[PDB]
């Protein structure tokens, strides 16, 4: 929560418990706020597995060993 | 002497006439050949008409 | 416990809150069903009626 | 992130328990990022607020609560005591009230006769001074949004929920009586408040022990079921990447019934098996491969038997109904080979039942065809820390009260056929009562039960009174018997545990050989006991064996390596003088050193009795003689032993006249 | 011996019923009214979307002498898209590859065909058969239908979009692989994309991959909207059953039809709030959202009919609903009782203390306010919403126990109280009770013409309650005379002209919420009284309403009644003076209650009515017209005898619903006489405070999703029951070739119970679906409702049944099963039992056409019901009788029905088995459909099947048969030396569709059955100019296509539509 | 007895009980007609001689 932490730093700055300058509890509804997130990768997917692990599994799906 | 007395029930409620438990209460079935269904009816309707009172 | 079920469905009696016990009343289904106040009092009183009484 | 579990969490003890590992979540690094939030106070406020409102309003308020946004109440004195608190120390007054009433609070005059202070105080209301002011009758939905928006919230009542409740005034003014979060917060009571709030999958709503958490989760699944975020234990582990007894980890297995009898694989039935303990599965080495549950004569392999007796009943997967296997080897269906597939939930239960309060005998009630001698032989061969768990020497079989009578009860009820008009033979009676299907007719059972009830009420009950009184006199024992009204008509002191085996008893009746009379007569007699008993829903058999066996394994894991001298204990009766020192064992205790050094200074000198010592020493090796002890005052509570130590349940009294002894503690 | 009774006892233990409701229901019925379990609609699938897996059966001869081991890709540990084997078959397993968010407790899991699977075909109804390996041939069809229903209920998910990655290997031309979550995600990528592997060998796998087309790998489309956010939907080239692709696509289309935006939610909540509560919604480019809430009006009407049919003639299941609306309106309504209006009155008028009678203390002993009046008044006000099912009447204890007496001021006050309290009840016989109360008061003073001598003038007014029992003098006012009765004439005229008029308020909204009323026009409320909206928001006392006019007319009659001396000569001037004094003062008492009931309470009921679990169910309030009083209302759930139209079946096959409530009169009249406002209130602030905590729940939004599944389940039930029994609905029949039971009502009800249990254990709804239809015969069910007035005219509502995606998918799955029956474990046609001894390597699941004979084959004896066997004597051959009545020896080609052998098995075994084994007797047993097993043998060595065949012929019982044992050879790589093999059971049609590939890690298959990789499945790989979206669905299943995936989010309502004021 | 043993028709009072649900009530001074007819019928597993 970035607006909550900004309001908390605003309250911590000048000797208060409640802040006069808030970033949450605005009267304006914006339910479509999309900040950047680590859940999304670059190319339109999730980041449940990291990309290096994905590429490693992709190239380890085909290996070839020596004959006996 | 007096507390060692205990009733004998020659025709008990048969074991098929009870349902499974709700918590620790079993329900007497509707299709019951025993005489206890009239007690069940009377105390049911009495409990419902008691709890429906605003008193 | 069956007759008080309708007209007092969620509200509690004096001091005794609502609760939940699971039921197996239909042989095919098994679920947890919410319990009102007076039903809960019957649930607690039934343990004592099943056990019998000890006298000091 | 927020994750919700079905357990009471705290910031203090839930990490020492290892709660997420106890659900199966693998967080083995201990990188201490999973910050906890104590929920003791919100569970207790839930308990207090279910008194006043409807549970619908209560739960639907409590759901929409951001547990990340810190907030706290501060409740007030009443309206005619708040001005009195404003009178003394007038500096603590907020600037909102009135400049006309502030000047009238701050002065030194006694204000006895109030001509305009009366008007200024009556026209005063709290609602224009303190801005939320929830109410006394607030419809508690709005409490949660008031605590989500702000961080301090004024109120005038007690029945609130969501945060801790701080006092505004000192304690003499009333008439009713920050937290570290590190982005992976877990704790009960889910929220629909924010994205990134999650609910733990796994355990069923049916098997939650707290019943208030269970009520809450039943409502939060009956509404909002589409918008939850159910994640498995493995997904939780991937997102991450005074030891107590009587709390077992517990799972359910998912086996099935298979035959290979023609050299071909073929799956027949589909089963599930509930609440098997994890420690016994780690003991037996149970894994996924094919198992066989018969050995060499048709008898079960003594570990599958312990597994089925240790837990509750089976359940079919197709029909969702109770299932009872065939103990006989004669198939309409038999089970020869199985195959175990997976485990489904990882909750924890209290092994200790609610009915167990005081140290007193245990009365178990089984039907006739339970595996009595076999389960006794299996529990005989257990000895965990040098002490035997349940010895044979003080367990009472069902027919031991029946065999001591001189008309020898089974032989007495063989002679029932002469009173009936038209049977006049025992074999003709056993033919006549049955259908030639072995389900009997109801009218023959009714007539025979009217003939049978005077034999069981008159010629059994006072002999049973004398027998159970004698067995209570000679120690603290465990009595297997039948038809629980045999323990109710005869006034039996001690605990009563109506139990039920997970197997079919009535086919187990007619398999055994050289029993009393014909086997058909034993089955008819079993039906008469079953008709005789009650309508009470018994239990499954698993709870008593879980209580007997499973606490000692945690103690074997804990104190399997320390010394017997400093980790053993013993309690019993003690008489001061010496004539032809006296001590009788009452209970033995295994515990660690700190627990026993807590046990020593407790007030064991409160309870007293009468102790009677006779002079018939018996086959045992040390110089100890049989005795009798009869408790007189109150009984020993189990809290006065412990929650943490592990004691033996039932024992005998072995060390003349009465002595009037008092019991005490001894150890090394 | 006694040893055989154990099997009988355990069989009677196995014959217990599965589902049976013996206990009672009302505790669950009232909970089903107040709070329904929402179903689990949205479920995400992060795996891959198939249901057909490819299992190897026998391992390949990887070290062999004819070819070095360096040829095979087995020796290099190369992970193959297809399992290398000597013989590979494809079997069906739902969700073997899918990572599920929430499972359905539901599967269709089958073994490979070398293992038995008869339990899945004996699991449904076969509670009778003794053997573990037997299933009744007459009950295959119900098994197959429940299996198809189970398959569809498995595959109702949504494909979730997870996490691409680009390869760095030169296998594909920079294609975009998909990663799927799991503990071991490394082995999947060989199975997923079969065209990624190189082509070393002239194996069949490598031949197929070299025949494939390169560019169709992985991602080829995406829908990006926001920078640095997830893509919305993609299209991927992955291995996937086109069947379950089509099923999940239709489920996604259903939910996309239910999708709504928050702007329409804002407009719906504002219109329901009537402006008293505002809500806000963002105005910005959203990411995307999926909120399945909107349904049409037909689903709301059908759910409401089923719910009214649920609550029938019971009066203790509707009581908590009205109590709930009373306690809910308790917090909304501004007026409380003023405790002292009554006692502050009656001090303006007084009397002499010399009298012993006192009208004021008669009032204060007659009516007792006590605040227990207040909840009963609120229940009486809430009962206006539900007059079709509940008719609130007045209790008999409020009546004067005698019929009253005019000479008693006690009974005069009783008449006053009843004449005030009667207009607020929804009883249509309130005016005739108000008239007959006065006619019971005036007995001996004035006489009126009654109807007969039973319902006389002195009969109690309570007993009427019926339009047949209205007296004729109240209908025809000419009959009562002004000289004979001047009081009752004008009191009749007061009732005829001044009784309150009905009106309406227009609650609700039909945009988002479906309209849920039935006989009234859509979204309207009906009220017994008038309504006029208030002009100001600071309300004050006025007398221009309707109920004070009614009170004035009643009090004017009581003025004229107490004024005349001949009615009561017992009173002197003082007592009568105090009487008309308190009369006129009570005429002009002030109260907020009647103007409140005009101005504010209908606005309140219009606010309440959307947020309500049982939405309003109304019949029209007729005022005084005798010809329009509703005498009944009824629902149907079954067509009657033979007729099909519900408009013809509904007249005589209805179940009448409706109860009385029996409130009292004291409560209504004290709350009517005394009511205050707060001393300072403004209505916009007051209602805007009180209504705002109500609109923070989604209970009705879960209720609409509940109302989806009920209509879905009833349409699926009629579609499935119509397959086994003849119904009225024009259903399509695909499974006539499977044998079925000559089904009855018990079988249909049982099958419906099994379908109900499946429909509950999927979607996890724990209470009460489809049981209000199960108590009767479900083979002729329908749904309608009607009421009827007095004059004989009926009005009915027959709602149309909407579409149903699960019923559509079950019909499509049966259409697919008609061709791909071999994958679910079924062979068509019939078998031919006859000895065949040769070294040929053909498979008995696809025999040559020489051995097979039909009914049209010449010289073939057809046997039927006309079958007896006579022995032979002195060397004569034993003979059996033809259907045409001819004697034949035990030779040649025969044709049996299965039922003949099945009903006469043991007598036919002993006579026939020695002739089948050696002699030239070939028997064709017709059964249509049968499950099968497979036994493989080495063709190097000798092989005989008489043990398996004679075991099967022994195990055929009159109740059940076991699976038919076939014996096919093993396909081999190199040339082999032949060996004699003896077979007995062959099929009649091609049944090698379950076969996939023979010697798939080998250059060629010389001996045995040969089949390459089926190129007609992978049309997208093998055809260059075929479009990407092309399914050959009714013939094949294609095992590979483009499947779409979604990354929508499902937030709650209150996290989008906030409404913070 | 021989008709009872031949006959396929078994008698099951759940057909009446699930339809009627005995303890419905209306006009609570006395009994309801549904409770009256089920107290008069007693649908139960007994003989049908």
């Amino acid at each position: 929560d970035e607006a909550d932490d900004a309001t908390k730093k605003q309250a911590k700055d000048t000797e208060k418990a409640k802040a006069q300058v808030t970033y949450s509890d605005t009267g304006i509804n914006n339910a479509n706020e999309l900040s950047r997130s680590g859940n999304v990768d670059n190319e339109g997917g999730s980041n449940q597995k990291p990309m290096s692990t994905r590429i490693a599994e992709a190239t380890s799906a085909i290996v070839s060993k020596h004959p006996a | 002497q007096e507390y060692t007395q205990s009733p004998e029930i020659k025709v008990p409620i048969p074991q098929k006439d009870w349902t499974g438990p709700i918590g620790e209460i079993r329900i007497l079935k509707d299709t019951t050949s025993s005489i206890a269904r009239y007690l069940y009816r009377t105390w049911y309707l009495a409990a419902a008409r008691m709890a429906a009172q605003p008193r | 416990h069956e007759g008080v079920a309708s007209s007092s469905i969620g509200k509690p009696f004096m001091g005794v809150p609502a609760s939940i016990v699971n039921d197996e009343s239909v042989v095919g289904v098994r679920a947890a069903r919410p319990i009102s106040g007076m039903q809960n009092m019957i649930q607690h009183l039934s343990k004592l009626y099943k056990r019998g009484f000890s006298y000091r | 992130a927020y994750i919700a579990v079905p357990a009471v969490v705290d910031s203090r003890s839930s990490e020492a328990i290892g709660l997420l590992e106890s659900f199966g979540v693998d967080a083995g690094s201990d990188a201490n990022d999973v910050s906890y939030q104590d929920h003791d106070y919100v569970v207790d406020q839930l308990q207090y607020m279910l008194d006043g409102y409807e549970a619908g309003d209560v739960i639907d308020a409590l759901v929409y609560r951001n547990w990340l946004h810190h907030s706290v109440y501060c409740l007030l004195p009443p309206k005619s005591q708040l001005l009195e608190y404003w009178k003394s120390n007038p500096s603590v007054i907020p600037d909102n009230v009135d400049r006309r009433l502030r000047k009238r609070l701050m002065l030194k005059k006694d204000l006895r006769k109030d001509d305009e202070y009366n008007q200024l105080a009556r026209a005063f209301k709290i609602s224009d001074v303190y801005a939320p002011l929830i109410s006394s009758t607030t419809s508690p939905m709005t409490m949660i949004q008031n605590l989500n928006q702000g961080e301090i919230v004024y109120t005038t009542t007690d029945r609130v929920i969501g945060a801790r409740v701080l006092l505004y005034a000192p304690r003499k003014y009333y008439a009713s009586t920050r937290v570290p979060h590190s982005r992976f917060n877990v704790g009960t009571f889910p929220s629909i408040a924010t994205p990134k709030c999650s609910v733990m999958s796994g355990v069923d709503i049916e098997s939650i022990p707290n019943e208030f958490i269970k009520l809450f989760y039943q409502r939060v699944k009956s509404i909002h079921a589409n918008i939850l975020n159910d994640i498995s234990p493995q997904i939780v582990s991937d997102m991450i990447n005074h030891v107590d007894v009587y709390r077992v980890d517990v799972v359910n297995v998912l086996f099935e019934v298979v035959d290979v009898a023609d050299g071909l694989r073929s799956v027949s039935r589909k089963l599930i098996m509930h609440t098997v303990p994890v420690c016994i599965l780690e003991l037996l080495g149970i894994e996924i491969a094919d198992y066989c549950i018969r050995q060499e004569d048709g008898m079960f392999t003594d570990w599958f038997l312990l597994l089925t007796m240790l837990s509750d009943g089976l359940t079919d997967r197709r029909t969702h109904c109770q299932y009872l296997i065939n103990p006989s080897s004669m198939p309409p269906d038999v089970i020869l080979n199985i195959s175990i597939t997976g485990f489904i939930n990882r909750h924890t239960i209290d092994v200790m039942p609610d009915v167990y309060d005081f140290i007193k005998p245990i009365g178990a009630v089984l039907p006739k065809g339970s595996f009595k001698s076999t389960i006794m032989r299996v529990l005989d061969s257990i000895s965990v820390l040098g002490v035997k768990i349940m010895p044979r020497a003080h367990v009472v079989d069902s027919d031991e009260v029946g065999e001591q009578m001189e008309p020898t009860f089974e032989h007495a009820v063989m002679e029932i056929y002469k009173g009936i008009a038209g049977v006049d033979s025992l074999d003709d009676l056993t033919k006549w009562v049955l259908n030639s299907d072995l389900v009997p007719h109801d009218d023959r059972l009714g007539q025979l039960f009217q003939a049978f009830l005077p034999l069981a009420k008159d010629l059994l009950a006072p002999m049973a009174r004398q027998f159970y009184d004698n067995s209570m006199s000679e120690g603290r024992l465990l009595t297997f018997a039948h038809a629980d009204s045999e323990l109710l008509n005869a006034n039996y002191f001690g605990h009563l545990l109506r139990l039920k085996i997970p197997y079919i008893t009535e086919v187990n009746l007619m398999i055994r050989k050289n029993r009393e009379g014909g086997e058909l007569f034993q089955l008819v007699l079993s039906y008469l006991y079953k008709m005789y008993a009650t309508s009470a829903q018994p239990k499954w058999f698993g709870s008593l064996l879980r209580l007997l066996i499973c606490p000692w394994l945690h103690m074997e894991k804990l104190i399997g390596e320390a010394d017997p001298a400093s980790t053993s204990a013993e309690i019993g009766w003690h008489v001061p003088r010496e004539q032809l020192d006296g001590f009788i064992p009452y209970v033995s205790i295994r515990a660690p050193r700190l627990v026993i050094e807590e046990l020593m200074e407790k007030n064991w000198g409160q309870y007293h009795a009468q102790v009677i010592v006779t002079d018939q020493l018996v086959v045992g090796e040390p110089r100890r003689v049989s005795a009798k002890a009869v408790i007189k005052g109150n009984h020993l509570p189990v809290k006065l032993i412990s929650r943490f130590a592990c004691f033996t349940l039932t024992s005998k009294y072995e060390m003349g006249a009465a002595y009037n002894a008092r019991l005490a503690f001894r150890s090394d | 011996e006694i040893q055989r009774h154990i099997t009988e006892f355990i069989s009677s233990w196995q014959n217990h019923p599965i589902v049976q409701v013996s206990a009672d229901v009302e505790n669950r019925k009232t909970a089903q009214l107040l709070h329904a379990d929402t179903p689990r609609l949205v479920t995400w699938d992060a795996g891959l979307c198939t249901s057909f897996k490819i299992v190897p059966i026998v391992p390949a001869q990887v070290p062999q002498d004819v070819l070095a081991y360096t040829f095979f890709t087995s020796s290099y540990a190369i992970q193959s898209p297809f399992p290398e084997a000597a013989v590979s078959r494809i079997v069906v397993h739902t969700r073997w590859a899918s990572n599920v968010d929430f499972d359905r407790d539901s599967s269709v899991i089958m073994a490979p065909p070398t293992e038995n699977n008869i339990h899945l075909f004996k699991q449904l109804l076969n509670t009778e058969t003794l053997s573990v390996r037997g299933a009744n041939p007459l009950m295959f069809r119900a098994n197959v239908l429940h299996m198809l229903l189970e398959f569809v209920l498995d595959n109702l998910y949504l494909n979730r979009h997870t996490g691409f990655s680009q390869d760095h290997t030169p296998f594909t031309e920079g294609a975009n692989l998909r990663s799927l979550p799991g503990p071991d995600a490394e082995k999947w990528y060989s199975i997923m994309y079969p065209t990624r592997m190189g082509t070393p060998n002239v194996s069949k796998i490598c031949n197929f991959v070299a025949s494939c087309v390169r560019n169709r790998v992985g991602r080829f489309d995406r829908a990006q909207m926001m920078n640095g956010a997830m893509s919305e939907w993609v299209d991927v080239f992955e291995t996937s059953d086109a069947l379950t692709v089509s099923i999940r696509g239709r489920w996604m289309a259903r939910l996309a039809r239910m999708n709504i935006n928050p702007t329409e939610i804002e407009w719906a909540l504002t219109e329901c709030a009537q402006g008293y509560v505002t809500v806000t919604s963002p105005y910005a480019p959203s990411v995307n959202r999926l909120m399945p809430y909107r349904i049409s009006n037909a689903e709301r009407q059908i759910s409401q009919i089923i719910r009214v049919m649920n609550i029938g003639n019971n009066a203790t299941v509707i009581q908590p609903v009205l109590q709930d609306i009373s306690v809910l309106l308790q917090r909304i309504s501004p007026l409380q009782i003023d405790p002292t209006i009554i006692s502050n009155t009656m001090s303006t008028v007084s009397e002499s203390t010399t009298q012993t009678l006192s009208p004021a203390s008669s009032i204060l002993g007659k009516l007792r306010p006590s605040n227990s009046d207040f909840s009963s008044f609120r229940v009486a006000l809430a009962g206006w919403l539900y007059n079709g099912v509940v008719t609130t009447v007045i209790d008999d204890s409020s009546y004067p126990k005698d019929g009253g007496s005019v000479t008693s001021l006690e009974n005069l006050w009783d008449f006053f109280i009843l004449a005030l309290a009667l207009p607020l009840t929804t009883d249509p016989c309130a005016p005739v009770k108000a008239f007959m109360t006065l006619a019971n008061m005036m007995v001996g003073f004035e006489t009126i013409p009654m109807d007969n001598q039973i319902y006389t003038q002195s009969r109690r007014a309570s007993a009427f309650s019926t339009p047949h029992t209205w007296p004729r003098c109240f209908m025809n006012i000419q009959l009562i005379s002004p000289i004979d009765a001047p009081i009752l004439r004008q009191w009749a005229e007061i009732i005829h002209r001044y009784w309150p008029n009905p009106s309406q308020i227009r609650y609700g909204t039909p945009n988002v919420f479906g309209s849920a009323n039935l006989f009234t026009p859509p979204e309207v409320l009906l009220l017994p009284i008038d309504h006029q909206p208030a002009n100001v928001t600071t309300p004050t006392l006025d007398f221009t309403n309707e109920l004070t006019n009614w009170r004035a007319r009643v009090c004017e009659l009581m003025k004229n009644l107490v004024d005349n001396q001949r009615y009561q000569p017992g009173w002197t001037q003082s007592l009568v003076s105090s009487m008309r004094g308190t009369l006129g003062k009570l005429k002009l008492i002030k109260s907020m209650t009647p103007m409140y009931l005009q101005q504010l309470a209908p606005v309140e009921l219009a606010v309440i009515a959307p947020m309500l679990p049982f939405p309003p169910f109304q019949v029209p309030y007729v005022r005084l017209d005798r010809d329009r009083v509703p005498t009944m209302v009824g629902v149907t759930r079954q067509s009657r005898d033979t007729i099909t139209q519900p408009a013809l079946s509904l007249s005589t096959t209805n179940t009448t619903v409706g109860v009385p409530l029996a409130l009292d009169a004291r409560a209504i009249t004290v709350a009517l006489l005394s009511g205050k406002y707060p001393p300072d209130l403004v209505t916009n602030v007051w209602y805007a405070d009180a209504i705002y905590p109500m609109y923070a729940d989604t209970e009705v939004f879960s209720n609409l999703q509940r109302d989806v599944i009920t209509c879905e389940a009833v349409q699926t039930l009629v579609t499935l029951v119509a397959q086994i029994s003849e119904t009225q609905y024009p259903v399509d029949r695909y499974l006539d070739w499977i044998p079925s039971l000559r089904a009855s009502a018990a079988t249909a009800a049982t099958f419906a119970e099994w379908v109900n249990t499946s429909m509950k254990t999927a979607f996890d709804l724990s209470d009460m679906l489809l049981e209000p239809l199960l108590s009767g015969d479900p083979r002729m069910t329908q749904l309608a409702i009607q009421y009827q007035q007095y004059n004989g005219r009926t009005f009915n509502v027959i709602p149309e049944m909407p579409g149903s995606v699960i019923a559509d998918c079950v019909q499509l799955t049966a259409e697919v099963f008609n061709h791909e029956y071999n994958l679910f474990g079924i062979a068509r046609g019939d078998i031919i039992i006859g000895r065949v001894q040769s070294t040929h390597l053909w498979s008995p699941l696809a025999p040559p056409p020489d051995l097979v004979f039909d009914r049209d084959t010449p010289g073939v004896h057809i046997f039927g019901r006309d079958c007896r066997i006579s022995f032979g004597m002195n060397g004569a051959a034993p003979m059996i009788r033809d259907e045409t009545g001819m004697m034949v020896p035990f030779e040649g080609n025969w044709i049996f029905p299965l039922a003949l052998w099945q009903m006469n098995t043991r007598y036919f075994n002993q006579q026939f088995d020695a002739w089948i084994k050696t002699g030239e007797l070939r028997i064709r047993i017709e059964m249509g459909a049968y499950p099968y097993m497979l036994h493989y043998y080495d063709p190097r060595q000798y092989a005989n099947a008489w043990n398996l065949t004679s075991a099967w012929l022994e195990e055929i019982t009159p109740t059940s048969i076991p699976s038919v044992p076939f014996m096919v050879p093993i396909s081999s790589d190199h040339d082999i030396s032949s060996a004699p093999a003896v077979q007995y059971i062959i099929s009649t049609e091609y049944n090698d569709r379950s076969l996939f590939c023979t010697n798939s890690s080998s250059p060629q298959t010389i001996a045995g059955p040969d089949k390459h990789i089926p190129v007609e499945r992978y049309n997208i790989l093998t055809n260059p100019d075929a479009p990407p979206t092309q399914i050959q669905l009714p013939e094949v299943v294609d095992l590979y296509n483009v499947v779409t995936r979604y990354a929508y989010e499902t937030p709650p309502i209150t996290a989008v539509v906030m409404g913070v004021p």
